[PDB]
């Protein structure tokens, strides 16, 4: 069983450098190809960020174009989310997900992803 | 309703690589002409200095 649970959640002001932390035991994350998610409330599920195993490629969706960056830890096999200039409509509880052997390509479905983690609630204010 | 219940878009592209004529190609992007200067030369039909 994967124990994947993420971290680094509190309420900071807008620009704030604050980061994430994938953990994963059990299965392989020096090889998958991985996603980060959210449950908007009052929203449904929407995607965060994706990477492949040696970080040859990103892709995020459409209101990250400046606000967004992701890395690679590889001591523990982690995955940073160096995020700043920080909106208030961020508010959700971030989670990073599994996928199936992935030579090259990105992908974005809430669904698509096989394992879901623990979360960590990401905040905003003015 | 959800990202689970809204419509996907869906083409995925298969490869018949077989020896065979293969028309299909992706574009070559060519240098600048240079004159009187050794230069190496690469053509489509041959290379050379």
């Amino acid at each position: 069983q994967v124990q994947l649970v993420e971290s680094g959640g509190g309420l900071v002001q807008a620009g704030g450098s604050l980061r994430l932390s994938c953990a994963a035991s059990g299965r392989t994350f020096s090889s998958y190809s991985m996603g980060w998610f959210r449950q908007a409330q009052g929203k449904e599920r929407e995607f965060v960020a994706t990477i492949n195993g040696n970080g040859r490629d990103t892709y995020y969706t459409n209101s990250v174009k400046g606000r967004f960056t992701i890395s690679r830890d590889d001591a523990t096999n982690t995955v940073y989310l160096q995020m700043n200039s920080l909106k208030p409509e961020d508010t959700a509880i971030y989670y990073c997900a599994a996928d199936k052997d992935v030579y090259y390509g990105y992908t974005s479905f809430p669904n698509e992803y096989e394992y879901w983690g623990q979360g960590t609630q990401v905040t905003v204010s003015s | 309703n959800g990202v689970g219940y809204q419509p996907y878009r869906v083409v995925v592209l298969s490869f018949e690589l077989l020896h065979a004529p293969a028309t299909v190609c992706g574009p070559k992007k060519s240098t600048n002409l240079v004159k009187n200067k050794c230069v190496n030369f690469n053509f489509n039909g041959l290379t050379g200095t």
